[PDB]
Formats: structure tokens, C-alpha cells, sequence
DNA sequence: CCCTGGAGAATCCCGGTGCCGAGGCCGCTCAATTGGTCGTAGACAGCTCTAGCACCGCTTAAACGCACGTACGCGCTGTCCCCCGCGTTTTAACCGCCAAGGGGATTACTCCC
């Protein structure tokens, strides 16, 4: 079966695949097992951001996610502020 | 100094023991 | 070696050898393996220009690293390019307010 | 810019 | 205790000293408990009064 | 073109795993970290839409409509 | 004089120096120095017993401990002239927490 | 060890700092400030030293510290 | 110590300077800078070991003439009377070579 | 030509967290930029943190411990939940 | 083990050849080469990811992107004369 | 408008001005603008003072780094 | 050297909009000047990476790279 | 009161003695470019494309000055708190002291050649 459907997720492995071949070092190479560690926390990532902006546009009722909203759930959990601070 | 890099070397289960400073204790005691 | 071919006193082989180690992109013309030598040389010989001129304003032939420091925060352009960076052996340059001194 | 305070100082 | 070299310093402590310098007999006192037993039975019978 | 991306990502997601000496983390891994407190995927919480913004910095038709309706809806 | 001494003592005398000259001057001697300050070893001790709470058994070395003294005397100098000149823009010669937390929040503490 | 620092060196650092007086209320905010930033460096010191989880601690690691901290430092 | 010193180099203001065992430790800078026509070890049994501290600092003091005196010579260590030798003997010239 | 993105993907995250719920056109504009941000600072620090390391054994404990290093707690934590049982699921 | 302390000393005989050192300053040196080294790369890296790729010029822009002008214009000059000490 | 002409051509003549890249000056700058305000006010509030006089936002600016 | 001849009522609406009760003519002056110069500051950054874009017209992606670059 | 002498003395720079330090000398030793090919990809034409330049010109709303008019930073004042330097007192590392293990080996023993 495909990787990404063993893994049970959503996110694919292999475009992060792709993205971190271009940050290899001559002898230094990534592992797969990396990628799929990467896709992972990108997938929790973005579902945790779309569940808070998906419940601020239902706070507002609306259907679609607005940057605002996001901008307001980064607000509301002081780690994403932080975060956003520092990267 | 004597690294642990031959153990992570011979065997590929565990690579984290690279390297040491003190471990050796050449560096230090010799 | 290289340094004759190249005629630059800093190697550039081994430079060029890190460089192609580092593969930071997938197109990397290796044409000029002693550009960024050629620079680091330039920006170091100025330093050292500055730090011989303030070393020897102290009757100091060897550089004592505040000569150093003195040298690398003498200059507006120095500070801008870098300023972030704390050396050892620290020391402001000295300084004195209108208020504090009469 | 040619020379600035290059020189001078 | 594998090290020895003051080994024998407690031993000369012990045989110079007499145990009045290794533990004297302090000025004996009962305990000091304080807890008391109407520490929470005040309350009780306040409110029955 | 969603199609052909899946298959290349399908494709691709073989590659990586045999490109030399990995043997990754050593078909062992540590357990949660701290605390299990992820949840099934997330938190399930809300936000309001009174002066809970007021209550929320004290506790530390977006660009007009316009261009809300200007903003696409995404189609799969 | 204590005791036997050499002839009569006492000649240390009153001579007592008022400040701000004898301010400047230690401020000017002091400015000169680049060496370390501190004692390094009860820096060390103490980062020591500091580190054991991450975990025991982690062991250091010469060089760390001097990069971490290098690391904390080099930056709160310069957090020092900051909290000087807040201080002398205001009319408060001496030093007081308003003008250190004003230098915090400018200098960007998140 | 919170008496690290002790008033003396405290009160050095100071003058060293070009300050005209100092007054007897200011160490122990000072002190608290640094603390935080050496738990927060020692924090880094050790993540990165479990990097290979070496059993020791060196230069490289603090430097590496502080040069993703933003408070970059030389003299090496 | 700095005040004593005040009048010590350029005249004769002195001939014995009083001296303890370990006040030289510390101060070997000023002392090693004058050149001491004899020197006296009272009480030689406080410096017996050649890897000593105090050894180290006193064995190179410039000098041209030297002497140890001692309430009994060590025993039980011959490494203490060699010691004694090559503290009476000290080759270190000018030149080197001597 | 062609352009590559998380548009199918993010949807689907999304209709699985909030169904009812889309994303608009500069809010996935964002979505993205940050995504690709945090993946290429991720990447970076796994690259310099190898070569500090002294050796080419890249695993899914380079991901890890940058996760820890650039991301403070509870949203790194939460990650590395996810991740190890996703793992696990894998392997 | 690679280091630059024979170019350092060259380097050092150029400007001033009757200065001397300490016993610390050339890693100090060493530091400024190879990390500003890595720097611009990494700058150079960046800025050529969002143009198509798979040199002199390269290097060149990088340096005239950010390094100030006043320096930019010398390292341009050196390494078209370094460049074209290469071809010759 | 005519200040990014002025500043962009006379470094290089030939600079088309598209209109991308030019809202977005304006809002970047308002953001700017808007947090230095806010960082002069802060500062002029500290000293207890609400006018506004050189040297304050002279030194907020050197702790802002320029 | 139209540079000075930015209207100073605009600045007096900038100020009167954000406040304070006492903005002279130093403060616009003074306020002009660091605006111009963070402007020369940002659109340096700019014009160089236009110069290395290949291209020669103003785009959004160079003033994104540029912003994105000093934050 | 300004000015003069009268002394502690910072600084200058020189001594004055001790040392460790850059680099050369011997040893060797790892890779840069020649030498060429595989492919490849980035600029040379070709087509085009797309909203920017500048234009048309009323029209409110920035420019923009001015008199009432008073708010408070700062000029002075008084009112008055605790920083700072001289004399004391209590930790603190360091040099040794003492003596029982430390440990590779080869050189008597005895088992190998
Ligand atoms: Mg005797």
C-alpha cells in the first residue's frame, strides 16, 4: 500500500521528502523515518490551526476560515504567539 | 582518545554514542 | 597547488572542497573557488591594518585582543556590518556624559 | 561609495 | 568504607577526646508535643453551648 | 493535478528509506513525552465573540466584505 | 597603635574621601579592565548545582564553564549602560527598577 | 546556589557599567533576571548535549546555545 | 608591604629583610626582581620535597652563595639530602652552558 | 508549467477536524507560508545539528529534537505525541 | 584538520609583517573566515531557491546583497581579477 | 508614490512601478510606523511626561538596534 | 529633491490621530527623518534583490523577500 | 573672595628581571586540477501578455492659518532619604601529612618454542 496510508495519517511523506533532499550535505544524507516524523507534526500542526479557526468562524458563523480568526487563535494559545515570535 | 564511534560504526542500531570528551579520559587523565 | 594557480595567498582547494561538501544547492558553478577567499581575505587584511595601527599606538608589538576589539569597534561601518557579537577580553571603548563630568 | 572614511581614519 | 588513611583519625579523636567532644549529655527535657487533643473540639461544643 | 502529486509522493515515499546506512532509531522509539494530553487529534475548544477578547488580552467582513467575497472558496 | 609597633602608630589619620571623585576615579579603573571579575569557581559550583535537576551524571568541562562565564558577563554590561542612560535621561542619577524595567521592555525581553 | 553573585562582585559589575550611584534595592531583581537566563542557557546546554547524548558538556554545546539564542558571543 | 617597599629600591635602607616561609610565595615577583647577596633557610625541615611549591619558587633565585639551616637533618628520605645537594649546587649561569 | 501545494491535503485535514468549515484564499495563503517556514527551519537545524554531531545517521531524531529546540512545549509536545504513535502505526 | 594558520601568518606578513600574535587570536580569525564563509552561503543558497538551478556570479550578487557597497565594490574587483587569474 | 520614484529610480533609472509591491509598501510601513509610535509613547509615558522630546525616541531607537 | 517636500500637515494628522498634547516641530521633523531613512533602509534591501531577480520591474515578491528578510 | 605654596599622586616611560612563543626544521601526507565524458540547463530567439502610464476632470476633504486659552516640564524654592567610604569581623582555598593501594612489565619460575 502507499506510506502515507500506512502511517494512517493524511499528510504525504513524500513532497517533505522531496523538500528536505534539497537541505542534504554532500556525505549527509535524511532518512525517510525523518520525513514521516516531519509529516507528522505538520499534519497535527494544521489540524490543531483549522480546528481553532474552524471554531472562531463558528463563533462568527461563518463557513469559511478567515486570517483574522487565525490571527485570533494564535492569540488564544500564548504557545502558537510565542512560536510565530520566534520563527 | 578512544571515541565511541566504533560502536556506533560496527553496529547501525544505535549511532548516538559519537562522540566523547571525557569518556576516553585521555583527554584528561593521561 | 592551488594557491599558484590561483595566485592567492589563502588556500582555495580545500575551501572549495568544504564548499562542494556543503552542497547548498543543486547548481553549484565551481568557476570561482576563491571568491569568497578573495573576500574574507580583504575584510581580515583591513582588520589587521586596524588592529597593527591601534596595537602600535600603545607601544604594543603583539595584539592583545582589547587592541583587537578597539580595532573591530572603532568603526561605524564594522559596528553595522556586526555588532551583535561579544569578543573575549570585553571593554567598551571609553565613554563620558556632559552630566557626569564637567 | 567610493571612500567614505576609509582612508582618513 | 574502602579509604583508611583517616581511618585511624577517629580513633585517635576517640582515645584523646573521651566522647565529650564526639557527643556530651545535654540537659534532659520531655517531649514537646503540641498538637493537643481540643486542638478541633472547640468548634463542637461552642455550638452546642 | 492532484492525482499525479499523489503519485509521485506515493512514489517517492520508497526512496528515502534505502539511501544508505539509516537503520532508524533502532525500531525503537520513546513513548508520549511528559504527559499524554494530545487528545484524540485536538483540543476541542472555542472562542467567543463578546468582550472575551477583553477578558482574553487582560488575561496575557475582514478588509470589508468586499474582499471576503473576493476570497475564493476552495474546491477539491 | 596596637602593640609594639614601629616608634608611635596612628599614622593612617583621618583622611577620609568624599564621593564622586573617588567614584569617577574607580569607574575610569575600572573601565580599563577586561579580564574575568567574578569568582569563577563558585560559578562553577553553582552551575553545577544547577545542572543536576535535568539529570545527574552530565559531567563538564573547562571550556563550557568559561564560555558560560564569558556568555553572562559579556551581556548584562551592556544591559548595564542601558539601565545608565534611562537612568540619566530621567532626572535620577542613582539607579531604581523603573528605569531597568523600561530598558526590558525596549530591549525586547519576549 | 542563589548567593552566587555575591553584593561585592554585583556592586563591581556595576561601576564597571558607569554607574554614579547605586542604590541597595536593585541586585536582587538584577540577580533574578541573570538566573533565568543561565536556567534557560543550562537548559539549552543539556538538550543539546543529549544531541548523542554525550556525557559531557563542552564549548561547542553553550555556543551553540547562545548563537540560536540571539546573544551571539566570540572571542573563540 | 607596598609602603615597606617604598624606600627599599633605589638606596641601602636595609640589610635583613624579615621574612616568613610563606609570605615569599606569594610576593616572588618583588622578591626575585633583587639580587640577594645571601639568603638563610632556618628551620630547613619545613621544605623537603622537591615537587613542593616552595621549591619550585625558591630554587631559582639569583644569588651567589646559599645556606640551610635545620634544628636535625631529615632522615628516613636520602631524596631529602640529594635535594639539599642540588639546592647547594645550582648551575643556572648566564650563559648556560657552565 | 505546474505548481505543487497542500491545497487537497489541508482540506481534507481540515474536513476531518471541521467538515462544515473551508479555507479561504489568503488564509491557506498563510497556512502555507508558515508551513513551508516551519518546515524549512526544521530542516536547517536538523542539517547543522548532524553536522554537529559528526556523523550521517539522520533519523527521525533529527525532526524530534528540532521540534523541541525551535517550539516551546505543550504544541512540541502534542507533536511528538502524534508522531510516536503514527510511528509506531508505521512500523 | 585543515586550519588557515599558514595563511593567517601570510596574511599577517602582508599587511603588517612585523606584528605579532597571541596564542588565541588565530582562532579568532579562523572564526570570522569560516563562518562568514557559511553565512553568505547560506544567503546565496536562499536567494538562488526561488530562481530555477540545477559561481563568480553567484558569489558576486550574494556579496552585493547585503555586505555593504563599500566593501561590495572591492570584492567585486578581487574576484574578477581572481577569476580571471584562474582562466589565465 | 512619487517618494519610492524618487528613492528607487534615482539609484537605478528604468524602474517600473507595478502596482504589486506597493500597497504593500504602505502597509508594511504603517505597521512600522505604528509600533515606533507606540514604543515613543511608552517611553514618553515612563517619564512621567506626555509630550514628546528628542532624546526620548532618540534612545528608543538605539535600543531598537539602528 | 523632492524629498523635503513631504506636506508636514500630514504628520500634524498622524499626530493629532495618535495623540499627545504637545507635538512641535521638532517631533515631525524628527519623524520624518527616521522614517525616511527606515524607508532608504527597506527599499536598498528591495532594489537589490530586483537587481538579482533578472528583472527590472517592481514586484510583490521582492518587497515579500525584503520584509521577510528583516522581519 | 582669586592666587600661591605644598603635598599625596596618576600617569610615563623606563628600567629590571623571568619566561614562554612563532616559526623553522624534519616527517609525510591528503587532495586540486588535469583528462575526459555524461547530461543538462540556462540564456538565445519567439510569442506574447497584461495591467501601468498617463490621460481625461469635478469633488469633497487634507492644507492650513488663527484666536481662546489653559497644562504642565521646568525655572526656582524648600523638604529631607540612605549611598558610600573608614574601621571590623567571619569564611575560604591552598600548601602540605599522614599512609595504604597502583599499576605494565619483564625477568626468577616453569611451561612453551
Ligand atoms: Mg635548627
Amino acid at each position: 500500500q502507499s506510506s502515507s496510508a500506512r502511517a494512517g495519517l493524511q499528510f504525504p511523506v513524500g513532497r517533505i521528502k522531496r523538500y528536505l533532499k534539497r537541505h542534504a550535505t554532500g556525505r549527509t544524507r535524511v532518512g525517510s523515518k525523518a520525513a514521516i516524523y516531519l509529516t507528522a507534526v505538520l499534519e497535527y500542526l494544521t489540524a490543531e490551526v483549522l480546528e481553532l479557526a474552524g471554531n472562531a468562524a463558528k463563533d462568527l458563523k461563518v463557513k469559511r476560515i478567515t486570517p483574522r480568526h487565525l490571527q485570533l487563535a494564535i492569540r488564544g494559545d500564548d504557545e502558537l504567539d510565542s512560536l510565530i515570535r520566534a520563527t | 582518545f578512544g571515541k565511541g564511534e566504533e560502536s556506533d560504526g560496527d553496529l547501525d542500531l544505535d549511532d548516538s554514542e559519537d562522540f566523547t570528551v571525557n569518556s576516553s579520559s585521555v583527554e584528561g587523565e593521561e | 597547488s592551488r594557491s599558484a594557480k590561483a595566485g592567492l595567498t589563502f588556500p582555495v582547494g580545500r575551501v572549495h572542497r568544504l564548499l562542494r561538501r556543503g552542497n547548498y544547492a543543486q547548481r553549484i558553478g565551481s568557476g570561482a573557488p576563491v571568491y569568497l577567499t578573495a573576500v574574507l581575505e580583504y575584510l581580515a587584511a583591513e582588520i589587521l591594518e586596524l588592529a597593527g595601527n591601534a596595537a602600535r599606538d600603545n607601544k604594543k608589538t603583539r595584539i592583545i585582543p582589547r587592541h583587537l576589539q578597539l580595532a573591530i569597534r572603532n568603526d561605524d561601518e564594522l559596528n553595522k556590518l556586526l555588532g551583535n557579537v561579544t569578543i573575549a577580553q570585553g571593554g567598551v571603548l571609553p565613554n563620558i556624559h556632559q552630566n557626569l563630568l564637567p | 561609495r567610493r571612500t567614505s572614511k576609509r582612508s582618513s581614519v | 568504607n574502602f579509604m583508611s588513611i583517616v581511618n585511624c583519625l577517629m580513633q585517635l579523636r576517640k582515645v584523646c577526646n573521651h566522647p565529650n567532644l564526639f557527643e556530651v549529655r545535654p540537659i534532659l527535657t520531655s517531649f514537646v508535643l503540641e498538637h493537643c487533643v481540643a486542638s478541633d473540639y472547640k468548634d463542637v461544643e461552642r455550638t452546642l453551648l | 493535478e492532484d492525482s499525479e502529486s499523489d503519485m509521485d509522493d506515493a512514489k517517492l515515499d520508497a526512496l528515502m528509506g534505502n539511501e544508505g546506512e539509516e537503520e532508524e532509531d533502532d525500531l525503537a522509539e520513546i513513548d508520549t513525552c511528559n504527559i499524554i494530553t494530545s487528545g484524540r487529534r485536538t483540543r476541542g475548544k472555542v472562542i467567543d465573540y463578546k468582550k472575551t477578547a477583553e477578558e482574553l488580552d487582560k488575561k496575557e467582513e475582514k478588509e470589508e466584505d468586499d474582499e471576503d467575497e473576493e476570497d475564493d472558496d476552495f474546491k477539491e | 597603635a596596637r602593640k609594639s609597633a614601629p616608634s608611635t602608630g596612628g599614622v593612617k589619620k583621618p583622611h577620609r574621601y568624599k564621593p564622586g571623585t573617588v567614584a569617577l576615579r574607580e569607574i575610569r579603573r575600572f573601565q580599563k579592565s577586561t579580564e574575568l571579575l567574578i569568582r569563577k569557581l563558585p560559578f562553577q559550583r553553582l552551575v553545577r548545582e544547577i545542572a543536576q535537576d535535568f539529570k545527574t551524571d552530565l559531567r563538564f568541562q573547562s571550556s563550557a564553564i568559561g564560555a558560560l562565564q564569558e556568555s553572562v558577563e559579556a551581556y548584562l554590561v551592556s544591559l548595564f549602560e542601558d539601565t545608565n542612560l534611562a537612568a540619566i535621561h530621567a532626572k535620577r542619577v542613582t539607579i531604581m527598577p523603573k528605569e531597568i524595567q523600561l530598558a526590558r521592555r525596549l530591549r525586547g525581553e519576549r | 546556589n542563589i548567593q552566587g553573585i555575591t553584593k561585592p562582585a554585583i556592586r563591581r559589575l556595576a561601576r564597571r557599567g558607569g554607574v554614579k550611584r547605586i542604590s541597595g534595592l536593585i541586585y536582587e531583581e538584577v540577580r533574578a533576571v541573570l538566573k533565568s537566563f543561565l536556567e534557560s542557557v543550562i537548559r539549552d546546554s543539556v538538550t543539546y548535549t543529549e544531541h548523542a547524548k554525550r556525557k559531557t558538556v563542552t564549548s561547542l554545546d553553550v555556543v551553540y546555545a547562545l548563537k540560536r539564542q540571539g546573544r551571539t558571543l566570540y572571542g573563540f | 608591604r607596598k609602603e615597606k617597599r617604598k624606600g627599599w629600591n633605589k638606596p641601602d635602607a636595609f640589610h635583613v629583610c624579615i621574612v616568613s616561609y610563606q609570605l615569599v610565595v606569594q610576593d616572588q615577583h618583588s622578591f626575585k626582581r633583587k639580587r640577594w647577596q645571601y639568603m638563610v633557610l632556618d628551620e630547613a625541615h619545613n621544605i623537603k620535597n622537591f615537587r613542593s611549591t616552595r621549591w619550585q619558587a625558591l630554587l631559582n633565585f639569583n644569588t651567589q652563595r646559599r645556606l640551610l639551616l635545620t634544628g636535625t637533618p631529615l632522615q628516613n628520605n636520602l631524596a631529602e639530602l640529594w635535594s639539599l645537594l642540588y639546592f647547594l649546587m645550582p648551575q643556572t649561569v648566564i650563559d648556560g652552558k657552565k | 508549467a505546474r505548481k505543487e501545494t497542500y491545497s487537497s491535503y489541508i482540506y481534507k485535514v481540515l474536513k476531518q477536524t471541521h467538515p462544515d468549515t473551508g479555507i479561504s484564499q489568503k488564509s491557506m495563503s498563510i497556512l502555507n507560508s508558515f508551513v513551508n517556514d516551519i518546515f524549512e527551519r526544521i530542516a536547517t537545524e536538523a542539517s547543522k545539528l548532524a553536522a554537529y554531531n559528526k556523523k550521517s545517521t539522520i533519523s527521525a531524531r533529527e525532526i524530534q529534537t528540532a521540534v523541541r529546540l525551535i517550539l516551546p512545549g505543550e504544541l512540541a509536545k502534542h507533536a511528538v505525541c502524534e508522531g510516536t504513535r503514527a510511528v509506531t502505526k508505521y512500523s
